[PDB]
Protein backbone atom coordinates (compact mmCIF):
# COMPACT_ATOMS: atom_id res chain seq x y z
CA UNK A 1 0.00 0.00 0.00
CA UNK A 2 2.64 2.32 0.84
CA UNK A 3 4.06 3.96 -2.97
CA UNK A 4 7.28 5.07 -3.86
CA UNK A 5 9.33 2.56 -1.42
CA UNK A 6 11.95 2.82 -3.64
CA UNK B 1 28.09 27.11 -24.28
CA UNK B 2 27.26 23.57 -22.97
CA UNK B 3 30.39 21.68 -22.22
CA UNK B 4 29.09 19.05 -19.78
CA UNK B 5 32.28 17.61 -18.12
CA UNK B 6 32.24 14.83 -15.40
CA UNK B 7 34.06 16.06 -12.40
CA UNK B 8 33.74 12.82 -10.01
CA UNK B 9 31.53 9.91 -10.33
CA UNK B 10 31.58 6.95 -8.15
CA UNK B 11 29.57 3.67 -7.56
CA UNK B 12 27.64 3.47 -4.56
CA UNK B 13 23.94 2.28 -3.08
CA UNK B 14 21.20 3.86 -4.16
CA UNK B 15 21.31 7.86 -3.57
CA UNK B 16 18.22 9.09 -2.39
CA UNK B 17 19.66 12.48 -1.11
CA UNK B 18 22.51 14.85 -2.28
CA UNK B 19 23.62 18.20 -1.22
CA UNK B 20 26.79 20.67 -2.29
CA UNK B 21 28.35 22.30 0.33
CA UNK B 22 28.25 26.21 -0.23
CA UNK B 23 32.07 26.99 0.41
CA UNK B 24 34.27 23.53 0.76
CA UNK B 25 34.41 21.50 -2.52
CA UNK B 26 32.03 18.27 -0.68
CA UNK B 27 29.07 16.48 -1.78
CA UNK B 28 26.20 14.84 0.61
CA UNK B 29 24.98 11.22 -0.32
CA UNK B 30 22.37 9.81 1.63
CA UNK B 31 21.76 6.11 0.67
CA UNK B 32 19.07 3.79 1.17
CA UNK B 33 20.86 1.62 2.62
CA UNK B 34 21.28 4.08 6.24
CA UNK B 35 24.94 5.10 4.64
CA UNK B 36 25.66 8.89 4.59
CA UNK B 37 28.90 9.69 2.72
CA UNK B 38 30.39 13.71 2.06
CA UNK B 39 33.55 13.37 -0.51
CA UNK B 40 35.79 15.84 -1.59
CA UNK B 41 34.74 16.00 -5.36
CA UNK B 42 38.05 17.96 -6.54
CA UNK B 43 40.82 15.40 -4.64
CA UNK B 44 38.34 12.43 -4.86
CA UNK B 45 38.74 11.16 -1.17
CA UNK B 46 36.01 10.51 1.31
CA UNK B 47 35.63 13.23 4.19
CA UNK B 48 33.36 11.84 6.69
CA UNK B 49 30.91 8.87 6.15
CA UNK B 50 28.57 7.16 8.98
CA UNK B 51 26.38 4.49 8.80
CA UNK B 52 23.08 6.16 10.60
CA UNK B 53 20.87 3.28 10.66
CA UNK B 54 19.59 0.52 8.45
CA UNK B 55 16.61 2.13 6.64
CA UNK B 56 16.66 4.65 3.90
CA UNK B 57 17.96 7.76 4.34
CA UNK B 58 15.90 9.84 1.71
CA UNK B 59 16.81 13.31 2.59
CA UNK B 60 20.27 14.73 3.78
CA UNK B 61 20.97 19.00 3.83
CA UNK B 62 24.21 20.76 5.13
CA UNK B 63 24.19 23.42 7.24
CA UNK B 64 26.80 24.99 6.59
CA UNK B 65 26.79 27.84 9.16
CA UNK B 66 26.69 25.55 12.17
CA UNK B 67 28.84 22.60 10.71
CA UNK B 68 26.15 20.40 10.31
CA UNK B 69 24.14 17.99 8.15
CA UNK B 70 20.96 17.34 8.69
CA UNK B 71 19.11 13.89 7.75
CA UNK B 72 16.08 11.87 7.34
CA UNK B 73 15.30 8.56 7.74
CA UNK B 74 12.47 5.53 6.92
CA UNK B 75 12.90 4.93 10.70
CA UNK B 76 10.71 8.41 11.11
CA UNK B 77 13.78 9.94 12.93
CA UNK B 78 15.78 13.31 12.20
CA UNK B 79 19.85 13.19 12.95
CA UNK B 80 22.05 16.57 12.93
CA UNK B 81 25.96 15.79 13.05
CA UNK B 82 28.75 17.70 13.10
CA UNK B 83 30.86 17.28 10.19
CA UNK B 84 34.24 18.04 11.62
CA UNK B 85 33.74 15.48 14.73
CA UNK B 86 31.34 13.47 14.11
CA UNK B 87 29.34 14.30 17.34
CA UNK B 88 25.97 13.23 17.24
CA UNK B 89 23.90 16.88 17.64
CA UNK B 90 20.49 15.83 18.46
CA UNK B 91 18.37 12.76 16.92
CA UNK B 92 14.61 12.89 17.47
CA UNK B 93 11.26 11.40 15.77
CA UNK B 94 9.95 13.80 13.57
CA UNK B 95 7.19 12.02 11.96
CA UNK B 96 4.87 8.98 12.60
CA UNK B 97 5.77 7.80 9.12
CA UNK B 98 9.03 8.54 6.38
CA UNK B 99 10.50 11.50 5.63
CA UNK B 100 10.87 12.54 2.05
CA UNK B 101 12.63 15.96 2.08
CA UNK B 102 14.07 18.32 4.69
CA UNK B 103 14.51 22.05 3.76
CA UNK B 104 16.79 24.34 5.37
CA UNK B 105 15.60 28.38 5.88
CA UNK B 106 18.02 30.42 4.11
CA UNK B 107 18.81 32.89 7.49
CA UNK B 108 16.60 31.24 10.47
CA UNK B 109 17.30 28.68 12.10
CA UNK B 110 14.33 26.74 11.10
CA UNK B 111 14.34 23.34 8.91
CA UNK B 112 11.51 21.71 7.26
CA UNK B 113 10.25 18.13 6.86
CA UNK B 114 8.08 16.92 4.71
CA UNK B 115 6.64 13.05 5.54
CA UNK B 116 4.25 10.17 4.48
CA UNK B 117 2.11 11.16 7.67
CA UNK B 118 0.48 13.95 5.14
CA UNK B 119 2.42 16.76 7.09
CA UNK B 120 5.34 19.70 6.76
CA UNK B 121 6.76 19.98 10.27
CA UNK B 122 8.88 23.46 11.01
CA UNK B 123 11.80 22.84 13.82
CA UNK B 124 14.03 25.50 15.38
CA UNK B 125 17.32 24.59 15.99
CA UNK B 126 17.77 27.62 18.81
CA UNK B 127 15.06 26.46 20.73
CA UNK B 128 16.31 22.87 21.00
CA UNK B 129 14.92 21.38 18.20
CA UNK B 130 11.31 22.44 19.22
CA UNK B 131 8.21 21.76 16.87
CA UNK B 132 6.94 24.92 16.47
CA UNK B 133 3.98 23.88 13.57
CA UNK B 134 2.34 21.68 11.66
CA UNK B 135 1.45 22.05 8.25
CA UNK B 136 -1.34 20.54 8.03
CA UNK B 137 -3.76 20.32 4.75
CA UNK B 138 -2.28 17.74 2.42
CA UNK B 139 -4.04 14.32 1.57
CA UNK B 140 -1.48 11.98 1.12
CA UNK B 141 2.31 11.77 1.14
CA UNK B 142 4.43 14.84 1.63
CA UNK B 143 7.60 14.68 -1.61
CA UNK B 144 8.91 17.50 -1.17
CA UNK B 145 9.65 21.10 0.65
CA UNK B 146 11.14 23.76 -0.76
CA UNK B 147 11.76 27.72 0.63
CA UNK B 148 10.84 30.16 -1.31
CA UNK B 149 14.70 31.56 -1.83
CA UNK B 150 12.91 35.23 -2.70
CA UNK B 151 11.14 35.36 0.09
CA UNK B 152 11.63 32.43 2.56
CA UNK B 153 8.88 33.43 5.32
CA UNK B 154 7.37 31.36 2.69
CA UNK B 155 7.80 27.46 0.94
CA UNK B 156 5.89 25.24 -1.22
CA UNK B 157 5.22 21.73 0.02
CA UNK B 158 4.33 19.12 -3.53
CA UNK B 159 2.35 16.00 -3.06
CA UNK B 160 1.32 12.76 -4.43
CA UNK B 161 -2.44 14.02 -3.76
CA UNK B 162 -1.77 16.46 -6.60
CA UNK B 163 -1.15 19.38 -5.17
CA UNK B 164 1.23 22.37 -4.16
CA UNK B 165 0.75 24.13 -1.55
CA UNK B 166 2.02 27.48 -0.53
CA UNK B 167 2.45 28.59 3.28
CA UNK B 168 3.33 31.40 5.21
CA UNK B 169 5.16 30.34 8.58
CA UNK B 170 3.00 32.68 10.37
CA UNK B 171 -0.22 30.85 9.28
CA UNK B 172 -2.07 27.40 9.69
CA UNK B 173 -3.96 27.32 5.92
CA UNK B 174 -2.10 27.50 2.76
CA UNK B 175 -1.72 30.91 1.21
CA UNK B 176 -3.12 28.63 -2.10
CA UNK B 177 -3.12 25.90 -3.40
CA UNK B 178 -2.08 24.73 -6.86
CA UNK B 179 -4.00 21.95 -8.83
CA UNK B 180 -1.12 20.43 -11.16
CA UNK B 181 -3.50 18.48 -13.19
CA UNK B 182 -0.47 16.34 -12.57
CA UNK B 183 -3.19 13.26 -11.65
CA UNK B 184 -0.13 10.61 -10.35
CA UNK B 185 0.72 13.38 -8.04
CA UNK B 186 4.26 15.68 -7.79
CA UNK B 187 7.30 14.19 -6.08
CA UNK B 188 9.35 17.66 -6.40
CA UNK B 189 8.62 21.31 -6.40
CA UNK B 190 11.38 24.09 -6.54
CA UNK B 191 11.53 27.75 -7.19
CA UNK B 192 13.01 29.94 -9.96
CA UNK B 193 15.75 31.69 -7.69
CA UNK B 194 16.13 35.00 -9.73
CA UNK B 195 13.85 38.34 -9.11
CA UNK B 196 12.63 38.20 -13.11
CA UNK B 197 9.79 35.42 -12.53
CA UNK B 198 7.52 34.66 -10.05
CA UNK B 199 7.79 30.80 -11.17
CA UNK B 200 8.20 27.12 -9.67
CA UNK B 201 8.38 24.15 -11.18
CA UNK B 202 6.48 20.20 -10.81
CA UNK B 203 7.69 16.94 -11.52
CA UNK B 204 5.40 13.74 -11.56
CA UNK B 205 5.16 10.05 -11.73
CA UNK B 206 2.39 11.22 -14.68
CA UNK B 207 5.96 11.83 -16.63
CA UNK B 208 5.33 15.70 -16.86
CA UNK B 209 7.31 18.82 -15.97
CA UNK B 210 5.36 21.84 -15.58
CA UNK B 211 6.31 25.47 -15.03
CA UNK B 212 3.79 27.63 -12.68
CA UNK B 213 3.57 31.24 -12.15
CA UNK B 214 2.62 31.68 -8.41
CA UNK B 215 0.68 34.91 -9.05
CA UNK B 216 -1.54 33.80 -11.44
CA UNK B 217 -1.50 30.46 -10.42
CA UNK B 218 -1.30 29.36 -14.34
CA UNK B 219 0.47 26.82 -15.77
CA UNK B 220 3.04 28.22 -17.90
CA UNK B 221 4.64 24.95 -20.06
CA UNK B 222 4.43 21.39 -19.83
CA UNK B 223 7.86 19.68 -20.59
CA UNK B 224 7.09 16.43 -22.09
CA UNK B 225 10.00 13.70 -22.72
CA UNK B 226 10.74 11.53 -19.76
CA UNK B 227 9.50 7.64 -20.01
CA UNK B 228 9.35 6.92 -16.18
CA UNK B 229 8.84 9.00 -13.37
CA UNK B 230 10.06 12.07 -13.16
CA UNK B 231 12.13 11.99 -9.77
CA UNK B 232 13.63 16.02 -9.81
CA UNK B 233 12.96 19.29 -11.78
CA UNK B 234 14.94 22.24 -11.00
CA UNK B 235 15.74 25.71 -12.67
CA UNK B 236 19.45 26.00 -12.35
CA UNK B 237 20.09 29.35 -10.60
CA UNK B 238 22.37 30.82 -12.84
CA UNK B 239 22.35 29.32 -16.15
CA UNK B 240 19.01 29.84 -18.49
CA UNK B 241 18.00 25.54 -18.22
CA UNK B 242 15.83 22.88 -16.13
CA UNK B 243 17.81 20.15 -15.15
CA UNK B 244 15.45 16.87 -14.56
CA UNK B 245 15.88 13.39 -13.47
CA UNK B 246 13.97 10.20 -13.80
CA UNK B 247 13.48 6.41 -13.47
CA UNK B 248 14.15 6.42 -16.92
CA UNK B 249 17.51 6.59 -15.91
CA UNK B 250 18.35 9.91 -17.84
CA UNK B 251 18.89 13.82 -16.64
CA UNK B 252 17.76 15.61 -19.18
CA UNK B 253 18.81 19.45 -19.72
CA UNK B 254 15.96 21.81 -21.07
CA UNK B 255 16.24 25.71 -22.26
CA UNK B 256 14.34 27.62 -19.90
CA UNK B 257 12.89 29.60 -22.71
CA UNK B 258 12.10 27.21 -25.13
CA UNK B 259 11.12 24.92 -23.10
CA UNK B 260 12.53 22.50 -25.10
CA UNK B 261 15.32 19.89 -24.45
CA UNK B 262 18.48 20.33 -25.24
CA UNK B 263 20.50 17.58 -23.73
CA UNK B 264 19.51 14.31 -22.60
CA UNK B 265 22.27 12.09 -20.62
CA UNK B 266 22.25 8.51 -19.73
CA UNK B 267 25.15 8.80 -16.84
CA UNK B 268 25.00 4.77 -16.68
CA UNK B 269 23.46 4.51 -13.16
CA UNK B 270 20.25 3.61 -13.56
CA UNK B 271 17.23 5.48 -12.44
CA UNK B 272 17.76 9.09 -11.05
CA UNK B 273 16.71 10.48 -7.49
CA UNK B 274 18.02 13.47 -6.70
CA UNK B 275 19.59 16.40 -7.59
CA UNK B 276 21.83 19.48 -6.20
CA UNK B 277 22.92 22.70 -7.62
CA UNK B 278 26.43 24.50 -6.29
CA UNK B 279 24.59 27.39 -3.94
CA UNK B 280 26.57 29.91 -5.97
CA UNK B 281 27.37 28.31 -9.29
CA UNK B 282 30.37 27.37 -8.33
CA UNK B 283 32.39 25.79 -12.00
CA UNK B 284 28.66 25.61 -12.74
CA UNK B 285 28.43 22.43 -11.08
CA UNK B 286 25.43 20.02 -10.66
CA UNK B 287 25.36 16.44 -8.74
CA UNK B 288 22.86 13.81 -9.08
CA UNK B 289 22.29 10.78 -7.28
CA UNK B 290 20.93 7.10 -8.74
CA UNK B 291 20.39 3.70 -8.29
CA UNK B 292 23.87 3.06 -8.30
CA UNK B 293 26.09 5.94 -7.51
CA UNK B 294 26.33 9.43 -8.03
CA UNK B 295 27.81 12.01 -10.59
CA UNK B 296 29.30 15.67 -10.30
CA UNK B 297 28.93 17.71 -13.52
CA UNK B 298 30.23 20.91 -14.77
CA UNK B 299 28.35 21.91 -17.28
CA UNK B 300 31.21 24.13 -18.90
Amino acid sequence: EKVHVQ
Amino acid sequence: KLDIKKTFSNRSDRVKGIDFHPTEPWVLTTLYSGRVEIWNYETQVEVRSIQVTETPVRAGKFIARKNWIIVGSDDFRIRVFNYNTGEKVVDFEAHPDYIRSIAVHPTKPYVLSGSDDLTVKLWNWENNWALEQTFEGHEHFVMCVAFNPKDPSTFASGCLDRTVKVWSLGQSTPNFTLTTGQERGVNYVDYYPLPDKPYMITASDDLTIKIWDYQTKSCVATLEGHMSNVSFAVFHPTLPIIISGSEDGTLKIWNSSTYKVEKTLNVGLERSWCIATHPTGRKNYIASGFDNGFTVLSLA
